[PDB]
C-alpha cells in the first residue's frame, strides 16, 4: 500500500480496512513449523506447486 | 481431543502415549506337493451336451 497522511493512525488505518479480511483466510507462508519430510508430502502441503 | 490431537502430533511433540503398528502383508509362496500310491478314488461321469 501506499500511505497517507499522518504515521500516527497509520497502523491504526491497517488494523480496521483490513480485519475482515485478515483474520478470515489463514495466511500462506507461516509454514516454517512445517517439518522437513513433512514439507514435499502433497497431505497438509498443497503450497507445493 | 481429536482438534488437539493436531497440533500435538503434527508439530511432534509425543502425546503421553504410543502405538502398536499392525499391517498385512502377503508372500506368494512356491510350493510342492506330496501324495501316496492311492489317496483319490475318483470319478469320472458320462459326457452331455
Amino acid at each position: 500500500a501506499a500511505p497517507a497522511g499522518p504515521g500516527a493512525d497509520m497502523q491504526q488505518r491497517f488494523l480496521n480496512a483490513w480485519r475482515q479480511r485478515l483474520a478470515h483466510g489463514r495466511v500462506r507462508w507461516v509454514a516454517e513449523c512445517q517439518m522437513t519430510a513433512e514439507q514435499f508430502m502433497q497431505p497438509d502441503n498443497a503450497n507445493l506447486a | 481431543s481429536p482438534v488437539a490431537l493436531y497440533h500435538q502430533l503434527k508439530t511432534g511433540l509425543h502425546p503421553g502415549f504410543g502405538f502398536t503398528v499392525v499391517r498385512q502383508d502377503r508372500f506368494v509362496t512356491e510350493n510342492v506337493l506330496f501324495s501316496e500310491r492311492a489317496s483319490e478314488a475318483y470319478f469320472l461321469g458320462q459326457l452331455q451336451v
